RNA sequence: AAGCGCGCGUAGGUGGUUCAGCAAGUUGGAUGUGAAAUCCCCGGGCUCAACCUGGGAACUGCAUCCAAAACUACUGAGCUAGAGUACGGUAGAGGGUGGUGGAAUUUCCUGGAAGGAACACCAGUGGCGAAGGCGACCACCUGGACUGAUACUGACACUGAGGUGCGAAAGCGUGGGGAGCAAACAGGAUUAGAUACCCUGGUAGUCCACGCCGUAAACGAUGUCGACUAGCCGUUGGGAUCCUUGAGAUCUUAGUGGCGCAGCUAACGCGAUAAGUCGACCGCCUGGGGAGUACGGCCGCAAGGUUAAAACUCAAAUGAAUUGACGGGGGCCCGCACA
């Protein structure tokens, strides 16, 4: 998984009436942080496709959570596409 | 008749295990008690009261009933509590075919009618094995001396072993009555009687409810 | 996934009609509640029982006949896929007219007898027979 | 005859839940038509029938128009059940890298030295992964579900042609290794003959790194997903109930099995892990041969694979089941059949 220090760290800018861990600030961008740091083990273990099928499972679900923000909230979408180093 | 102190006395509230039961007797389980299932004791009261009403309102209307209590532990009173009644009965090896193979077995009653010379006399080797087989008939034809043709009502004891005898009864349309335990299904019997048939002293709580009532149907005529 | 609200209730009672159960409870909608009200007026069921709480539910009290109960089959016609929008001249007299043939119209989700004498057709919902 | 081996998911098909709105589909009426002919009935006529016409009926159609708002789309605010995440806790042959092992067996040599490979027991109608698949010991970087709840999201949904990855082993690449066996064979014994099973021998191969093939008796010969309809007996992971010492019951779930009604089925049999009742969608089938073959396209170094025909030809091939017969099928029994 992610680091025990980190998975409780990254929520500190996702707060937005802080008790939310459910809006797509969290399941995009905890999950975007899952994308950006678990690249490491692939370089050593390139013969195990079980771990990047989870990557494509949630980067679609991130894009699915981008897809609902296409219509529900375009303005807070700019906080996602403008930030995080996307695209 | 309907009172509790002989209803509670012997065997009735006992029943078959939580390993051994059909849920169609799920309307008749009065609590689970050491993993054996209890006859429902309060709506028992209309059913085995109606078991004495219907048995006398046709005994005054001239029927004649058969008694299938075909069990090894229950055939003892079935020779005794159906001798006090005027009914035909069979308690050991219901032969598959009674009231269907009937016009074959109608003339399979007579090994004593055709030997009314020698059973009163003693033809020694050639008449012993005919008279050793003289109990091969009334082992299954024990109450079937009088038959009147086809039976009119039918009262069963063990639905679980002799399921044949009820599928004999539904195959014609003769009205079905009998005691049922939680092991078998209360389905095929026309109107139910919930009650145990595994204890030996639980048997004659209904069999001496018959000999009480079988004279109380013949008294109307 | 579940894809049709009222075909999920019309299946779930028929296997309970051949089972020995009486009160059927499921999470229900107003769509499933408007269907249930018309066939209790046709003598099939009674007391739909909106639970009137959060996650509202329907407790349809279906009646038994002696032995085989009152509703043999409920045949879905307009399922969600091919959805059978039908006129007033072409209403189905299901079993000689002994099926009441409830059809969703603007002025009421209503049987075929009142659908023709006040002429609106539409979603021919299900066989009630 | 027919479920791709399974996934991620594009268009699309369909879409939990509530009020309100729209009036595209849906619903009614209005009007113009839908030519005439033909047809359908009532007729008129040929002396009768065709035929001929008169009258209508019919023309399920098309747009326009107003009226309707239960449902669908669309529009907006929502609702928490579907679906997801923040919190541990185990269970787990997940999978991969590097090592550390042991006995045989094998190969040497005077019990040691030497290296390959699969790891007896633990082993399980057990786990794990979408699937293919996967067990000595050990760390190291890493998955998805379960469950205990507590938090929050507000259908974000499932399915999905194309499209895209990923799929047992013999392979043949591009480099290495090296025990046993063994594809390739030589004889040995054997038969009309071995080209066979048996017998003496051994390179390719399995192994490794990257890469290609993408094949299957990929089989549970059962697509994925959700809902609901009697049960009962083991067994796997949690959790709570439990007089409690567990020797453990019960309950609760998510898996893995046995047997059985309702149920279906041609039958065998399935039977809440359906092969029922259903719903959305997808793949697939149309008599047996020809044939999964030619030809054309695509991929491969090759072997080939994938998509996929007709010409001809036959009135049958096939499925489960039953009687008889047969069997170098088993099991009992009889008789000088065996001494």
């Amino acid at each position: 998984a992610l680091s025990v220090e980190e998975k409780a760290q990254i929520v500190n800018e996702y707060k937005q009436a802080e008790g939310d861990t459910g809006s797509p600030e969290v399941q995009v961008a905890l999950l975007s942080a899952n994308i950006n740091k678990l690249q490491d083990h692939f370089k050593a273990n390139g013969k195990d496709h079980h771990s990047r099928r989870g990557l494509i499972r949630m980067v679609n679900q991130r894009r699915k959570l981008l897809d609902y923000l296409k219509g529900k909230d375009v303005s807070r979408y700019t906080a996602l596409i403008g930030r995080l180093g996307l695209r | 008749q309907v009172n509790m102190r002989d209803m509670l006395k012997a065997g009735v509230h006992f029943g078959h295990q939580t390993r051994y039961w059909n849920p169609k007797m799920g309307k008749f389980i009065f609590g689970a008690r050491n993993k054996i299932h209890i006859i429902n004791l309060e709506k028992t009261l209309p059913m085995f009261n109606e078991a004495l009403t219907f048995v006398e309102r046709l005994a005054a209307g001239k029927n004649k009933i058969l008694f299938v209590g075909t069990k090894r532990s229950a055939g003892k009173i079935v020779r005794e509590e159906a001798a006090r009644c005027g009914m035909p009965y069979v308690d050991h090896r219901w032969l598959g075919g009674m009231l269907t193979n009937y016009k074959t077995i109608r003339q399979s009653i007579k090994r004593l009618r055709d030997l009314e010379t020698q059973s009163q006399d003693g033809t020694k080797k050639e008449a012993l094995m005919r008279s050793r087989d003289l109990e091969k008939l009334e082992r299954s034809l024990g109450g079937i001396k009088d038959m009147g043709g086809l039976p009119d009502a039918l009262f069963v004891i063990d639905v679980d072993h002799e399921r044949i005898a009820i599928t004999e009864a539904n195959k014609l349309g003769i009205p079905v009555i009998g005691v049922v335990d939680t092991n078998s299904s209360p389905e095929g019997v026309d109107y139910v009687i919930p009650g145990n048939d595994d204890a030996i002293r639980a048997v004659q709580l209904y069999l001496n409810s018959m000999a009480e009532a079988v004279i109380r149907g013949k008294q109307g005529a | 996934s579940m894809q049709d609200p009222l075909a999920d209730m019309l299946t779930r009672i028929r296997n309970a009609q051949m089972a020995e159960k009486t009160v059927v409870s499921m999470p229900s909608s107003k769509l499933k509640a408007a269907v249930a009200k018309v066939l209790k007026d046709e003598g099939y069921i009674a007391d739909f029982q909106i639970s009137s709480e959060v996650k509202p539910q329907l407790s349809i009290e279906l009646k038994y006949f002696e032995g085989k109960p009152v509703i043999e089959e409920v045949k879905r016609i307009s399922r969600p896929g091919l959805r059978q929008y039908k006129s007033v001249e072409q209403l189905p007299a299901v079993r000689g007219g002994l099926g009441v043939s409830i059809v969703s119209t603007n002025k009421g989700v209503m049987t075929d007898r009142a659908a023709r004498a006040a002429g609106v057709g539409g979603e021919v919902l299900c066989t009630v027979f």
